[PDB]
């Protein structure tokens, strides 16, 4: 089965709610490992403590540097980047869960989720998993957006794992 | 007297578009990379004893999302098109930026400024006579900047503006 992970964001520290993600293993095996694996820490990195540096309303919420802290970094398990996968998903709707990127074959821990269709992505960022519960609360992550990605106050994943 | 510009700083990823106008605004420089989205800075300065806003369009180096970069042409007055001396492919990417400029404002004179920035680094790819060359090729003015150590950053700016107010006013 197709394993699930969990985000307990944190506003300023202050717990907001958990968002839960089904890992599409079964069809995009090597990416949803990375981020199954970067969301246990198992590796001795990963993304407990990373923020959510680019909410834009409309569109996704990004994050997940956790080496430079600042939008640029992150890793993956197998190296600093790693190809693109496939494209057989698409950014069909809320709740997509798919690699940020500097252009092809450059994936490394930074990815996003939808908060809305982004059709004009597919082909270029491999969709890999999806919100289970919780797209409420990233709803609630929208919320503190603004146009060109800064946030209002500080969006963390303040705890994550595996279900 | 008091007047006011729209001035668009456009070119590829990396080649310093935020660091140059932070310089202007704020007057800092720092290493640290914040990738830009899209950002708005209004500033009034005083050139040749003239009075002006400078309103400043940080845009991001990408070039997809084609409509929104469409009206940062339209709407803008002047451009800056930036490329980094130490990366080839900047400057390689400079005409594409002007040919965009031209389509959708459908003219052949727009003012614009030709910025080859981190004159600092000792590590260029592309040589000033090129550049130079380039913007002469165009009838634009060319002008190396550093926004690390500041070196050429109001003339850049103020050579925009001396542009569109010519441009305006003949
Ligand atoms: C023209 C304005 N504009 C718009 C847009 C378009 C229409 C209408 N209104 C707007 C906005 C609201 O008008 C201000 C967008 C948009 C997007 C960008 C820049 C400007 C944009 C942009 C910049 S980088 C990128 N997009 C892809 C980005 N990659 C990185 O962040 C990597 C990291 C993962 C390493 N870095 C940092 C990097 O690539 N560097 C290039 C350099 O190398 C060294 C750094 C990435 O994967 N995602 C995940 C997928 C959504 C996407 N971000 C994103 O934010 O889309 C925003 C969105 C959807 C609104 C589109
Ligand atoms: N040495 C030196 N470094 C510079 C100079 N201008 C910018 N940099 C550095 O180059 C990097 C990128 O600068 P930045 O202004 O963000 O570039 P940008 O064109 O705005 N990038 P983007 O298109 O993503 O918004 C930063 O680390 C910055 O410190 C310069 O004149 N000299
Ligand atoms: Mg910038």
């Amino acid at each position: 089965v197709n394993p699930t992970v969990f985000f307990d964001i944190a506003v300023d520290g202050e717990p907001l709610g958990r968002v839960s993600f089904e890992l599409f293993a079964d069809k995009v095996p090597k990416t949803a490992e990375n981020f199954r694996a970067l969301s246990t820490g198992e590796k001795g990195f990963g993304y407990k403590g990373s923020c959510f540096h680019r909410i834009i309303p409309g569109f996704m919420c990004q994050g997940g540097d956790f080496t430079r802290h600042n939008g640029t970094g992150g890793k993956s398990i197998y190296g600093e980047k790693f190809e693109d996968e496939n494209f057989i998903l698409k950014h069909t709707g809320p709740g997509i869960l798919s690699m940020a990127n500097a252009g092809p074959n450059t994936n490394g821990s930074q990815f996003f989720i939808c908060t809305a269709k982004t059709e004009w992505l597919d082909g270029k960022h491999v969709v890999f998993g999806k919100v289970k519960e919780g797209m409420n609360i990233v709803e609630a992550m929208e919320r503190f957006g603004s146009r060109n990605g800064k946030t209002s106050k500080k969006i963390t994943i303040a705890d994550c794992g595996q279900l | 007297s008091m007047t006011e510009y729209k001035l668009v700083v456009v070119g590829a990823v990396g080649v310093g578009k935020s660091a140059l106008t932070i310089q202007l605004i704020q007057n800092h420089f720092v290493d640290e990379y914040d990738p830009t989205i899209e950002d708005s800075y209004r500033k009034q300065v005083v050139i040749d004893g003239e009075t002006s806003l400078l309103d400043i369009l940080d845009t991001a180096g990408q070039e997809e999302y084609s409509a929104m970069r469409d009206q940062y042409m339209r709407t803008g007055e002047g451009f800056l098109l930036v490329f980094a001396i130490n990366n080839t492919k900047s400057f390689e990417d400079i005409h594409h930026y002007r040919e965009q400029i031209k389509r959708v404002k459908d003219s052949e004179d727009v003012p614009m400024v030709l910025v080859g920035n981190k004159s600092d680094l000792p590590s260029r790819t592309v040589d000033t006579k090129q550049a130079q060359d380039l913007a002469r090729s165009y009838g634009i003015p060319f002008i190396e900047t550093s926004a690390k150590t500041r070196q050429g950053v109001d003339d850049a700016f103020y050579t925009l503006v001396r542009e569109i107010r010519k441009h305006k006013e003949k």
